[PDB]
């Protein structure tokens, strides 16, 4: 997922 | 002229005013252009807009997520809850941003890379039906004359809510959003000398209605664009 690379 | 001591409320409201202004240029300081695609009459979609401002919105989102990353206790959060206070605030915050860079005697609005587009263009670039909606909300905006720190406080307080569905933790998101309100308030108040408070807050109530209407024009212009919705796009409204 886009988001949880973002906001890993 | 006289107002209480409130160090803490004041540190936030500045690391929010900050995580703002640099997740998303001032109109003044951004040196805007023109374009004209399709100024001129409204058509169904305009794919050489289409594809300037699904870049443009990819972007902004990026930088909403750093922005959100950026308020105090966001990342404290779960993975989860932080996913899932994006997916319902996205599309809010993204329409609070775009109506702060409305210049009314040109009634354009102003994209982070300068790209000003006035109301047939907004149309012709994937707004469609939205394009009154939003411009309405534009000029509801003028007469509070919020500045960055307000607009910031009120993403976060936006993005920061505990009645989301599916949140594993409410009343810990609950807890973050408590000095994001109040601070709004004590802010507003050294600011405008008297009643703004609720009716700045009210205005996240717009935002809702005209967010609701966003998620069916993403289904719209699916069936309209040539490829795919851009991935983050559709992460953050599907
Ligand atoms: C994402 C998206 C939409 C809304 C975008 C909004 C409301 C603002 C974008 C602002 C930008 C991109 C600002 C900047 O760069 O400063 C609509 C509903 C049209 C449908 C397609 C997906």
């Amino acid at each position: 997922k886009i988001l949880h690379r973002l906001l890993q | 002229e006289s107002y209480e001591m409130t160090a803490e409320l004041d540190d936030l409201t500045e690391k929010i005013r900050k995580a703002h202004q640099e997740t998303f240029p001032s109109l003044c300081q951004l040196g805007k252009y023109t374009t004209n695609s399709s100024a001129d009459h409204r058509v169904r979609l305009d794919l050489g807009l289409w594809d300037k401002f699904s870049e443009l919105a990819t972007k902004c989102i990026i930088k909403i997520v750093e922005f959100a990353k950026r308020l105090p206790g966001f990342t404290g959060l779960t993975i989860a809850d932080q996913i899932t206070l994006l997916k319902a605030a996205c599309l809010d915050i993204l329409i609070l941003r775009i109506c702060t860079r409305y210049t009314p005697e040109q009634d354009t609005m102003t994209f982070s890379d300068g790209l000003t587009l006035n109301r047939t263009q907004m149309h012709n670039a994937g707004f469609g039906p939205l394009t009154d909606l939003v411009f309405t909300f534009a000029n509801q905006l003028l007469p509070l004359e919020m500045d960055d720190t307000e607009t910031g406080l009120l993403s976060a307080i936006c993005l920061i809510c505990g009645d989301r569905q599916d949140l594993e933790e409410p009343t810990k998101v609950d807890k973050l959003q408590e000095p994001l309100l109040e601070a709004l308030k004590i802010y507003i108040r050294k600011r405008r000398p008297p009643h703004m408070f609720p009716k700045i807050l009210m205005k996240i109530t717009d935002l809702r209605s005209i967010s609701a209407k966003g998620a069916e024009r993403v289904i719209t212009l699916k069936m309209e664009i040539p490829g795919s919705m851009p991935p983050l796009i559709q992460e953050m409204l599907e």
